[PDB]
This record gives structure tokens, C-alpha cells and sequence, in this order.
């Protein structure tokens, strides 16, 4: 009987780019940073899978 | 439960008899023991630690794991500075033990109580003026 708020959902956290890497929960952060920094660098291949 | 202060020593909490006067040779020894003992503890954890760092450190090719080997030794020595500021109050504790003028509050001559002394074996002052104090500098800080 005092809590007065709630988190919407888990993902309000982190950005868009970090929310989509999987198993963010057992990545060290710097490494996640990294994972996020380098993955937003991706050149589109010839046939999308 | 073999996690207190008082576990450290593999001393058990004393119990102060009918008619015991405050301060005598017993407990003065008892306490004695015990900070004897918490500081060579901390001292060999120290000793571990400096093992641990000299092993360990070495030239990392990637700057995103270098800071991953030098964000845990922050915080490690972190601790034992922490430990090591409180090793000169131990010391400081272990010299007015040893001049026999240990276990009173330093602003008002009221006697400090065994289990509060049992408790945290550093106290230098009662509760009341302990709290007072906390408050006065708490509010002269920020
Ligand atoms: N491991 C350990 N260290 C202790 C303990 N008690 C005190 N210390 C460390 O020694 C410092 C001395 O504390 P005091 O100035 O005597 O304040 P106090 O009377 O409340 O203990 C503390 O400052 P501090 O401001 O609390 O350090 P910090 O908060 O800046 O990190 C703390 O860092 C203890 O019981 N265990
Ligand atoms: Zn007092």
C-alpha cells in the first residue's frame, strides 16, 4: 500500500538500436554499447533474409 | 551467525554480571581481542587484493576491454581505501583501549552501553550526541 506508479514495459529502458540486440539481460554493458555502436553500421547485402 | 564483527574473534557476546563494575580488566582485554583480530583481517585482505592487482594487470589490445579490467578495480580499491580509513580509527580505538579511557562519549562523560560497544566497537561518542552530530553535519554539507 504505497506504491504509487508502474513501469509500462520492461523495454522503456533502453533506445531503439540496444532494444534490438537479444539477450541484452546477460551482456556486460560495455559490451552492449559496443554491439549497438558497430550493428547501427550495417550494409544492407544483396538478398535480405 | 558467523558474519558479525564479533565473529571474526571466536569470541561470543559477554554478558555483564549482577554486581560487575563498568570497566574492568575483562573487558577491556575482550575488546582488545576483538579489534585486534578485525584489524588483521582487514590487513591480510589487503594483502590479498595487492596479489590479486600484481597478478592480474596487463596491456589489453582493445580500449572497450581495457576499461572492462580497470572498472573492477575501481571499485575494489574503492573498498580497501574505505577499509584503510577505517584502520586509523581501529588504531586510534586500540590507543585510548590501551590508556584505559575507552568506552565513554567524548562530548557529555555519559558511559557509552556494552552492547552498543559490542555493536560497533569504534563508537566514540553516545547515541544521542552520535545522531546530533550526524545531523549538524549532514545539514553543514550540502
Ligand atoms: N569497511 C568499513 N569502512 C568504514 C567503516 N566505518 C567507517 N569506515 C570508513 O572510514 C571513514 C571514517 O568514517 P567517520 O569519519 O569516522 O564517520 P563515522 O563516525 O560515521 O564512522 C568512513 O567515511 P565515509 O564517509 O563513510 O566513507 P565514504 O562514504 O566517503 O565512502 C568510511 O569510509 C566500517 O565500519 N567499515
Ligand atoms: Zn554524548
Amino acid at each position: 500500500d504505497q506504491v504509487d506508479y508502474m513501469d509500462v514495459s520492461t523495454q522503456q529502458v533502453v533506445s531503439v538500436g540496444a532494444s534490438l540486440i537479444p539477450f541484452l539481460e546477460h551482456d556486460d554493458a560495455n559490451r552492449a554499447l559496443m554491439g549497438a555502436n558497430m550493428q547501427r553500421q550495417a550494409v544492407p547485402t544483396l538478398r535480405a533474409d | 551467525s558467523s558474519l558479525s564483527i564479533l565473529a571474526i574473534a571466536g569470541v561470543e557476546p559477554y554478558q555483564e554480571k549482577p554486581g560487575e563494575e563498568y570497566m574492568n580488566e575483562a573487558q577491556l582485554a575482550h575488546f582488545r581481542r576483538i579489534l585486534e583480530a578485525w584489524r588483521n583481517q582487514l590487513r591480510d585482505e589487503v594483502d590479498r587484493t595487492v596479489t590479486h592487482m600484481q597478478d592480474e594487470a596487463a596491456n589489453f589490445p582493445d580500449p572497450v576491454d581495457r576499461a572492462a579490467q580497470e572498472e573492477e578495480f575501481s571499485l575494489e580499491l574503492r573498498n580497501r581505501d574505505r577499509e584503510r580509513k577505517l584502520i586509523k580509527k581501529i588504531e586510534k580505538t586500540l590507543k585510548k583501549v590501551e590508556d584505559e579511557d575507552f568506552g565513554y562519549c567524548e562530548s557529555c562523560g555519559v558511559e557509552i552501553g556494552i552492547r552498543r560497544l559490542e555493536a560497533r566497537p569504534t563508537a566514540d561518542l553516545c547515541i544521542d550526541c552520535k545522531t546530533l552530530a550526524e545531523i549538524r553535519e549532514k545539514q553543514m554539507a550540502g
